[PDB]
């Protein structure tokens, strides 16, 4: 009944249709980084400043799923 | 009353004449099914007064669908005079009924 | 059915009307400062104008006053064209002067009486205001340059303007004598550039008959027709509509031809250079009308092909009736011009000297509607100069001088007449004003500056909202028409003391 | 089914006169600032007197009710002096609860006022001249249409006009012995000619039908065929299938056309009066062919216009073109082709000296509400003269009979007294009001203006002069020439008490729930 | 008074400025989606404020002005659209400061404008004058503006497209304006981004063939106006009958004519026939047809009056209501006019090269799906637009705000220049101008009245030395990775501003 529980359900079933790991997940950090963020860009954090971060964030994992 | 039944009567009578169009409309469209089938293979005759012409496969066909299309057309013609006719008889029913009873 | 008594309707036909009078001042002047406009009739579809004639429109508004005030500035675009919003807030700056009066107790009958003459004591004033600019046909031309741009600016047209500025004026300087419509033949046309816009001088045909028929036709025999090809008109040279077979539906549509073919022949016997026919010529008498060698013209206009007629000499066949004895137009040469995205034909050396006929190029429609109508205004107004070559001093440098006349006419007076006539010389210096202040220029001080100078006594001199400040008035286009301001300045004169006679508004609402 | 008492009622009748006899209080005369109409239906106007506003106004309240019905009588026959009850009469009520309210029965009041007229009644009879004749009459009328001319359409009194006023009238009026009725008179404008048009006509006015001007224009004879039977042949101004059935019909009918308005153009003529108007409508076509043939055809005629036009000659109409008669055809004194105005057609005047037994005067204006502000004048300045040939009797007006009217009445008062005295008192006062209401509407302290005079009423006596009614600086009503048929003025006297006198009729104030409803 | 008409103006100046704002943190592609509900019960996620303007708001005139704003400057360039919302408020923004200070509508307006001509020239300068006959400097000028702009996938594929039939329009080294109106946009359901293609004739839609020639070649094209079937009566043809007699009788009539008004048509010389709609028809009886068909004319019927009017006024066959309105001029020339089925989902017809009024050129747009079809129709679009943008202003511009942030800051002291109660105008105007890529900066983050600041001393140093650039969307030297921007898609985000705004500084 959310534009985000809207833009959420498809992304889970995207992760399902693909794999049932991460479906029920990826809503949680989904949820996790918003709320972390939401106060970060209330800081002096503009959302485009560090969410690219978050992406170059999302690589080092990627850069750690490597290893 | 008299004034009533040519309005009956002409309803039916142009009536008449626009229904069977459709049979030959009908074969209007069987032939064409044979126009298209035909080269010519063995010779097409259009039939049209009482001489018999020479015809050509070529202009048969578009002549059927003319003849298809021409009587197609005629499912209107009366379409329109069948209300009419409908109509001025119903007008003078209740009146000549009545005009017939009293 | 409803008396609307004097004071509380001397505010409602006021304040409506002081309302009326604003709008349009506010958007009266070329700093006149532009009003949106609202169709309340379709969701709020807008222009912004500075027409106070469109803000009636729009917005509907029911004020008496404005009712009359609307017929007036109507009128005085009926007749005046430009000073339409002028002239309405001309009885706009009388009521409000009038409220202090009204307000005061003074009877209208007073400001009836007083304004008056005071309407009247500027009056000749104004006709000292007015001031000869005929006195060559190049100042006259002159003249027609002065007012010109004067007229079409607060219309709303500036870029393409200036190439009307110029044109009109000159098919306008052909007449010399009554200003003539007859022989200045409106052709606005879209297509073109806003440098593409033309005047034939002569009678022109904007239609083309171009490669089918006769193109250039030189000592032009031009027969002005009504006659009917396919019309079936008098000298009906087959079966007409009648009965004489149940099919004869069908017999008319056989005859036709044998008509068309007889009818041509008829048309050929007068013989001409050309056939102007302000009706229907079918394709196959074209070629008959071809046979004669002739430039077949059908559904001709109304009215060019009588100003044609007209300007050309040419007498219509009226319902082709005249077989030989209908007079025909000729001029020396016809010749189809291509101008702007079509060709045109053009009658050179038409019958008529101050004949012509102005083409003028839209882009699209929006420049083809706008322009010829404000293009109108002035030639009317001109027209008036014309006959009367006259400009007033401009930027209030005739009201101010007749706000001091009045005013010096009202110090001695004061009768009810001045008291009024106090009250009205302010009118008469009350334009000054709006026009600076949609300038948004202080208007006390350059007032009493101009009123220092009308209070000396000044003509050369006036307020000048371009600069912004007083400047010359050396009728440089500062120095304004006569014609417009008399008739502006007869007419919302009336009507306050028109008006002040209802106070006694009754209503069947 | 609620009931206001007396008084009360009263008090709620004296509501209504007060705003009413306001609006002329501004409007009385050219002084007092006219009136103006607006329109649920959106026509904004301007009315005058009583009558053309409180008509046009519509009436809530009995008292408003009456006013129309008190205001007829008034303009029919003088036509001036209407607006002036409304003040005087609403004065008077307005005088009447104050006795009232003095304590004074609405009976009582109600009757010293009537003799009340009296002592004016005899004080009007007094004043001025209860006199004139035809070659004087002309100047009063000429004075009655200077400020009628000039008070309404136009401040400029047109002499045409002014004169057209007084000579149809005086045509009806020396027909009927010095008597005259405004019905016989009539007033006819037509737009399209000017305000500067204006016509003198003692017969009847009508486009002379053209179906074709160049087929002779003429008018004939000097008298009119008046006819429902065809002058050629005929068809009642609805539409006529002009077919033939064959391509040979067509020769024959052209023919038949003429050959019946010939035998028409024969048989009316023998009857008399080539002019001949037919009743009928007819085809343009045809109707032009007699016109080919001769004799300017007149048809489309209004069913109205034959017996319109038969009445007034006295003569009557051919029912049946078979049935010919020159009492059956009409009575032109003359019939004249008269080109309506410099805009349009060609019309038939047939000036009727043989009988008038109705006379429309003519004009026409630039346009259609100054032609009927012209009418307007014209109507009413033929009223006056219509009683003021019937008596020959003028009395300067405008405040100086009711500045004067009054000092009979209040000077009656104390000669009168107990209650009438007082029905002398808050009558005559009522007078002075109008003088007072035309200082009003003028820019002019009534009061002081009233007080002028007043010491004239001191110094002199009913005075033929008295107040400018034109705001001149100049105080007469000789030097303002303004003088009322002693008729009006009196027969406007007659209108105001009895108002008064209607509003106390019977002892029932009482509504079933239905008053006004 | 004019309290109302100010407040009003007032109103106007809350009103569309208060709607001029919320895209000024959708501005740039550093700015943000908006998610549009409306009385649709949709919510909607959309960055580009053009269509913002379009697919929501209310009535508000002001607000109509935007509306009717960015939607010019779609097609006064299809670029800085939504900047040119982002340019307005920024001066309306500096109004009612002059406007609490007073100054005068035509005061204030009059300042403008001028100033924006005064801005433009210090501005033009910034920009350079790129090669506009070297469809190369063309491809690389808008491609780096591609590249400096949003749409590069489909749009630098279809660079060598966009630049082409350009290219083909463009007669001059000039490269003119390069209006869009020969150029023709097709689209072809399916087919590939590969499956585009310029196409140097008209790709027309379908076909009508019969007998009819499928190819056929410098080929005449047909205009029919008037119907071929004979009148429609009760069908499509002449009948009248209550009986069969009548039929059979008048039978005769209808179908010999139709023929030789078919056969006519070839006579005038139609190897092709347009033949528009059959409601913009009567109709054509496709007997007949097949009888004109027989004709060996190529027949498109059915086809749109714009169509018509394209194929009149860009390949020339010009409208024939008759056959004597059969002519030459009215007939275009097709060189090969053949259908093509290949390459996506059916058949359009190809008239493959042809003889046209300039050079009517046309792309037909073809993708792995619809979508991608309209992924090349946005992308030719601006790549046609960046073009008509880059030839008709020679001069590059760069992207960033940057323009403004030497421009502003020149105009200021400009403006100061001026003195004259009107030289705190043109500063406010010129003020106006920094604030925008403020947002813009800020769109990518950080802090803009920090950088711009400093943009501006920067942009009072080297001019250019640092300024916005998208990469970082920050203090970065335009001109480094270029942000580059044709003159005109400023010039035209500029004069609406400096114009509805002293249009709306005078309305009451």
């Amino acid at each position: 009944e959310h534009p985000a529980a809207k833009v959420l359900c498809e992304l889970a079933d995207l992760q399902d249709k693909e794999v049932g790991d991460g479906t029920t997940s990826v809503v949680i950090i989904a949820a996790e980084l918003l709320k972390n963020a939401d106060e970060l860009v209330k800081q002096k954090i503009h959302p485009t400043s560090v969410i690219s971060g978050y992406r170059l964030a999302c690589k080092e994992a990627v850069r750690y799923i490597n290893e | 009353v008299e004034k009533y039944q040519q309005l009956q009567k002409d309803l039916s009578k142009s009536m008449s004449g626009r229904q069977k169009l459709e049979a030959q409309l009908t074969e209007n469209n069987i032939v064409k099914e044979e126009l298209a089938l035909l080269d010519g293979s063995n010779v097409v005759f259009k039939l049209l007064g009482p001489v018999l012409v020479k015809q050509e496969l070529g202009e048969a066909r578009a002549t059927v669908g003319k003849r298809l299309d021409y009587i197609t057309a005629e499912i209107k013609r009366y379409e329109s005079q069948l209300r009419d006719l409908e109509r001025q008889s119903e007008q003078q029913r209740e009146t000549l009924a009545q005009l017939q009873q009293e | 059915a409803d008396e609307e008594r004097a004071e509380t309707a001397r505010l409602t036909s006021f304040i409506g009307a002081i309302a009326i009078g604003d709008l349009v001042k506010s958007t009266l002047g070329p700093k006149g400062m532009d009003k949106i406009l609202l169709s309340s009739g379709r969701d709020a579809s807008l222009m912004v104008t500075n027409d106070g004639a469109t803000i009636l429109k729009n917005i509907g508004v029911d004020n008496p006053a404005a009712k009359v005030l609307v017929d007036m500035s109507r009128v005085q675009d009926d007749e005046v064209g430009d000073g339409t919003t002028s002239v309405t807030v001309l009885a706009a700056e009388l009521l409000r002067e009038a409220e202090s009066l009204i307000a005061k107790k003074i009877h209208p009958q007073t400001i009836i009486a007083g304004w008056r003459e005071a309407t009247k004591a500027a009056r000749e004033a104004l006709l000292s205001s007015a001031v000869d600019h005929g006195s060559d046909e190049v100042k006259f031309r002159q003249d027609l340059m002065n007012i010109a741009g004067t007229t079409l600016s607060s219309k709303l047209l500036t870029h393409h303007k200036d190439h009307f500025t110029k044109l009109a004026v000159e098919a306008v300087l052909r007449l010399k004598g009554s200003g003539n419509l007859e022989a200045i033949h409106i052709i606005k046309k879209l297509g073109g550039s806003l440098a593409d816009s033309y005047l034939d001088e002569g009678f022109l045909l904007d239609k083309k008959i171009g490669v089918n028929q006769p193109k250039r036709i030189e000592n032009a025999k031009i027969l002005i027709a009504n006659t009917g090809m396919d019309t079936d008109k008098i000298k009906i040279f087959g079966s007409r509509v009648r009965v004489d077979s149940t099919a004869k539906v069908a017999e008319i549509e056989h005859a036709e031809k044998e008509k068309m073919k007889e009818k041509v022949e008829r048309i050929l016997k007068h013989g001409i250079n050309c056939f102007i026919n302000r009706q229907l010529i079918y394709n196959y008498p074209e070629q008959l009308f071809g046979a004669a060698g002739v430039m077949a013209i059908e559904h001709a206009d109304f009215a060019g092909v009588e100003r044609l007629a007209l300007v050309t000499g040419g007498e219509i066949a009226s319902t082709f009736d005249h077989p030989e004895l209908v007079k025909l137009g000729s001029c020396k040469l016809i010749e189809e011009v291509m101008i702007g995205e079509d060709k045109l034909i053009h009658f050179s050396g038409v019958a008529l000297g101050e004949a012509c006929t102005i083409v003028l190029r839209g882009a699209t429609q929006q420049i083809l509607d706008e322009a010829e109508r404000s293009l109108h205004d002035a030639l009317c107004v001109l027209a008036q100069t014309v006959k009367d070559s006259r400009t007033v001093y401009g930027g209030g440098c005739s009201e101010m001088l007749m706000a001091h006349a009045v005013t010096q006419l009202a110090n001695r007076t004061p009768g009810k007449e001045a008291v009024a006539m106090e009250s009205y010389a302010k009118a008469l210096r009350m334009l000054p004003t709006i026009i600076a202040d949609n300038a948004g220029y202080d208007s006390a001080d350059l007032v009493a500056q101009l009123r220092a100078a009308h209070s000396e006594g000044n003509t050369t001199a006036g307020l000048d909202m371009r600069e912004g400040t007083i400047g010359d008035m050396a009728i440089l286009g500062i120095t304004e028409s006569f014609q417009v301001k008399r008739q502006v300045l007869l007419s919302a004169a009336e009507a306050a003391e028109v008006i002040l006679r209802v106070d006694n508004i009754i209503k069947a609402a | 089914k609620s009931r206001l008492m007396g008084l009360e009622a009263l008090k709620s009748h004296i509501m209504a006169a007060k705003a009413v006899a306001n609006t002329m209080r501004t409007s009385l005369g050219p002084n007092g600032l006219d009136k103006m109409m607006v329109d649920k239906d959106g026509d904004v106007t301007v009315t005058n007197d009583g009558a053309t506003i409180l008509s046009m106004m519509d009436v809530d309240h009995q008292i408003a009710k009456l006013m129309v019905e008190l205001s007829k009588s008034q303009d029919d026959e003088i036509g001036d002096g209407t607006t002036g009850v409304v003040v005087l009469a609403g004065a008077l009520l307005e005088e009447a609860e104050q006795l009232l309210d003095r304590g004074i029965h609405p009976i009582r009041i109600a009757d010293g006022y009537e003799q009340a007229a009296r002592v004016a009644i005899e004080h009007l009879d007094k004043i001025s001249d209860s006199v004139l004749v035809d070659i004087k009459d002309t100047e009063p009328l000429i004075q009655t249409a200077k400020t009628t001319l000039g008070s309404k359409v136009v401040n400029s009194c047109h002499r045409q006009m002014a004169e057209i006023a007084v000579n149809a009238v005086l045509t009806v009026a020396d027909m009927e012995r010095r008597d005259v009725d405004f019905e016989l008179i009539k007033v006819e404008g037509k737009v399209g000619g000017r305000l500067e048009d204006t016509k003198l006509i003692k017969g009847v006015i009508v486009d002379k039908d053209f179906s074709h001007p160049q087929m002779p224009k003429k008018v004939e004879d000097a008298k009119i065929a008046i006819l429902t039977c065809p002058f050629e042949p005929p068809k009642p101004k609805t539409k006529h299938k002009l077919d033939v059935t064959s391509v040979e019909d067509y020769k024959a009918l052209q023919k038949y056309e003429k050959e019946k308005f010939e035998e028409m153009i024969q048989q009316i003529k023998e009857t008399g009066a080539n002019l001949a108007i037919c009743q009928w409508g007819f085809d343009d076509e045809a109707n032009h062919l007699l016109l080919q043939n001769n004799l300017p055809a007149v048809r489309w005629v209004g069913g109205p216009e034959i017996e319109l036009i038969a009445i007034a000659t006295g003569g009557r109409i051919v029912p049946r073109f078979s049935e010919l008669t020159a009492e059956k055809l009409g009575f032109a004194g003359l019939v004249q082709e008269i080109s309506f105005g410099t805009t349009k057609d060609k019309m038939l005047v047939i000036e009727q000296c043989k009988n008038s037994r109705a006379v429309t005067i003519f004009i026409r204006g630039g346009n259609k509400m100054i032609i009927e502000e012209a009418k307007r004048s014209l109507h009413d300045a033929l009223c006056v003269i219509r009683n003021l040939i019937r008596d020959n009797r003028v009395v300067y007006g405008g405040g100086a009979a009711e500045i004067s009217c009054a000092l009979a009445v209040s000077q009656e008062a104390d000669k009168c007294p107990t209650l009438e005295q007082y029905a002398m008192r808050a009558f005559a006062d009522a007078l002075e009001v109008i003088p007072m209401a035309l200082s009003e509407n003028s820019g002019m302290n009534p009061i002081q203006t009233m007080t002028e005079v007043r010491a004239r009423q001191v110094k002199e006596m009913n005075p033929a002069l008295g107040i400018d009614c034109l705001h001149k600086g100049t105080n007469d009503m000789k030097q303002q020439h303004v003088i009322e048929t002693l008729i009006g003025k009196k027969q406007q006297i007659s209108l105001a008490t009895q108002m008064v006198r209607m509003i106390l009729k019977i002892d029932d104030i009482r509504k079933p729930g239905e008053s006004e409803e | 008074d004019r309290d109302k008409p100010a407040q009003i103006r007032f109103s106007n100046i809350s009103a569309a400025k208060a709607v001029a704002d919320a895209i000024r943190t959708s501005l740039g592609p550093k700015g943000m989606d908006k998610m549009i509900q409306d009385g649709k019960g949709d919510v909607t996620i959309t960055n580009d404020g053009a269509t913002i303007l379009k697919q929501m708001q209310v009535l508000h005139p002001a607000a109509r002005m935007l509306v009717e704003l960015s939607k010019a400057q779609d097609i006064e360039a299809g670029d800085g659209t939504t900047s040119v919302v982002i340019i307005a408020g920024s001066l309306l923004d500096s109004c009612t400061k002059l406007l609490q200070k007073g100054i005068h509508p035509t005061i204030i307006s009059e300042s403008f404008q001028k100033a924006l001509e005064k801005g433009i020239e210090i501005l033009t300068d910034m920009s350079r004058p790129v090669e506009l006959s070297d469809r190369e400097t063309l491809l690389n000028s808008a491609t780096t503006s591609l590249n400096s702009k949003v749409v590069s996938q489909y749009s630098s594929l279809l660079s060598p497209m966009s630049v082409n039939a350009v290219m083909k329009v463009i007669d001059p080294a000039t490269a003119t304006s390069v209006d869009l109106r020969d150029i023709k946009i097709v689209k072809k359901l399916g087919g590939t981004i590969d499956d585009c293609e310029l196409v140097e004739g008209l790709v027309l839609t379908q076909k009508v063939s019969n007998s009819g020639i499928t190819r056929v070649e410098k080929a005449k094209i047909g205009l029919i106006q008037f119907c071929l079937s004979a009148p429609k009566t009760d069908m499509d043809n002449q009948i009248v009958v209550s009986d069969y007699a009548q039929m059979d009788r008048v039978l005769r009539e209808e179908r010999a004519y139709i023929l030789n008004l078919v056969k006519q048509i070839k006579k005038t010389g139609c190897n092709v026939l347009l033949i528009q709609k059959s409601i913009l028809r009567d109709a054509l009886s496709d007997l007949a047809l097949h009888f004109l068909n027989k004709m060996k004319i190529m027949v498109i019927k059915d086809i749109e009056r714009e169509d018509i009017e394209f194929i009149c006024k860009t390949i020339g066959t010009k409208p024939v209501a008759h056959i004597d309105q059969f002519t030459a001029d009215m007939l275009g020339s097709a060189e090969l006019a053949e259908e093509v089925n290949l390459n996506g989902s059916g058949k359009l017809l190809k008239i493959t090269g042809c003889a046209s009024p300039g050079k009517t050129v046309t792309i037909v747009v073809r993708g792995s799906n619809k979508l991608v079809i309209e992924e090349a129709e946005r992308s030719i679009h601006d790549a046609l637009c960046v073009i008509r943008c880059l030839v008709k202003k020679r001069a590059l511009i760069a992207g960033g705000g940057a323009p403004e942030i030497e421009l502003a800051l020149r105009l200021t002291e400009y403006s100061r220049t001026l003195s004259g109660m009107e030289s705190y105008c043109v500063r406010a105007f010129a003020d106006a101008m920094e604030v925008i890529p403020s947002t813009l900066a800020e769109n990518a983050g950080l802090n803009p009245i920090s950088t711009v600041t400093e943009l501006r001393n920067r942009h009072a140093q080297g001019e250019k030395t640092a300024g916005i650039n998208v990469r970082k969307g920050g203090i970065s030297n335009i001109l480094e990775e270029l942000v580059v921007q044709p003159l005109l898609v400023s010039v035209s985000a500029l004069t609406l501003a400096t114009e509805t705004v002293r249009s709306i500084l005078k309305i009451d």
